[PDB]
């Protein structure tokens, strides 16, 4: 039984970063050549693991996180990064083991008029913990005190990406998939094609 | 955040040798491919060398093949750049960089493709 990476990388719709989505990949044969033989990836890099050697490895479990970010924000999807994406939307652990893949999706995520369906959080009281997710949409106050706009000093915590088919590449939309490699003291559930 | 501190730079006569070191903080050093870049006067940061997380694969810019050799010690959180047969062309600030193990080797030579960067150590090779 092949691991369902197609369902992940080829999903018709992708979520916003702040509402990032995780699929558990487990108990299956991972044929990573599907990512080798597709040559559209503009980010493809791994931590604790050689990117080209994935078919030779077994993992306890693989987690696939999908979301969309601005081109210039892709770099925040790494261990130890700072910034509003990495501190308020999606944070990888210092000791991350896995891979980050990204590809330019101008032709399906951007528009002449501008696509504003994709959002990120930019106001928050305290940074996210690694792999933590915050999908609330609560008026934000620097007092921390609850507030009801139009009250003063009361702000909305999300903001839109505006994805236009005519901007520079750093502003165009990128679909991101993070693969987390879990290592436990047991048999492995996700192995490569000829490993058992 | 992982911090990178270079050392071993300094002043050396043409024909001589230096050995640069870069120490990372934390315990996560062995996840990363470790690179060296350099910046000569009037030039962009240029790739010099990389070694992957496990020490087994490594690449060099052509102008240093056979003179420079990169190595690492995951036990000491330290990447090394052995520099022989130095020439004035090697005069530059040498920067350590930490990033992911890349699927395309060419990506290793793009400074912006790494995750962390040192503040550099100066190397001057006098004629
Ligand atoms: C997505 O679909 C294409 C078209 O068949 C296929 O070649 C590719 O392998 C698929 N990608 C994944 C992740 O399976
Ligand atoms: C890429 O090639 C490998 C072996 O050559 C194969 O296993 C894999 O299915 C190919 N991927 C495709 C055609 O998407």
């Amino acid at each position: 039984n092949l691991c369902p990476f197609g369902e992940v990388f080829n999903a018709t719709k992708f979520p916003s970063v702040y509402a990032w989505e995780r699929k558990k990949i487990s108990n299956c044969v991972a044929d990573y050549s599907v990512l080798y033989n597709s040559t559209f990836f503009s980010t493809f890099k791994c931590y604790g693991v050689s990117a080209t050697k994935l078919n030779d490895l077994c993992f306890s479990n693989v987690y696939a996180d999908s979301f969309v970010v601005k081109g210039d924000d892709v770099r925040q999807i790494a261990p130890g990064q700072t910034g509003v994406i990495a501190d308020y939307n999606y944070k990888l652990p210092d000791d991350f083991m896995g891979c980050v893949l990204a590809w330019n999706t101008r032709n399906i995520d951007a528009t002449s008029t501008g696509n504003y369906n994709y959002k990120y959080r930019y106001l928050r009281h305290g940074k996210l913990r690694p792999f933590e997710r915050d999908i609330s949409n609560v008026p934000f106050s620097p007092d921390g005190k609850p507030c009801t706009p139009p009250a003063l000093n009361c702000y909305w915590p999300l903001n839109d990406y505006g994805f236009y088919t005519t901007t520079g590449i750093g502003y165009q939309p990128y679909r991101v998939v993070v693969l987390s490699f879990e290592l436990l003291n047991a048999p492995a559930t996700v192995c490569g094609p000829k490993l058992s | 955040q992982v911090q990178l501190v270079e050392s071993g730079g300094g002043l050396v006569q043409a024909g001589g040798s230096l050995r640069l070191s870069c120490v990372a903080s934390g315990r996560t050093f062995s996840r990363y491919a470790m690179g060296w870049f350099r910046q000569a006067p009037g030039k962009e940061r240029e790739f010099v060398a990389v070694i992957e997380w496990d020490g087994g694969t490594s690449y060099y810019v052509d102008s240093v093949k056979g003179r420079f050799t990169i190595s690492r010690d995951n036990a000491k959180n330290t990447v090394y750049l052995q520099m022989n047969s130095l020439k004035p062309e090697d005069t530059a600030v040498y920067y350590c960089a930490a990033g992911g193990n890349q699927y395309y080797s060419a990506t290793y030579s793009i400074w912006n493709e790494y995750d962390f960067w040192g503040q550099g150590t100066q190397v001057t090779v006098s004629s």
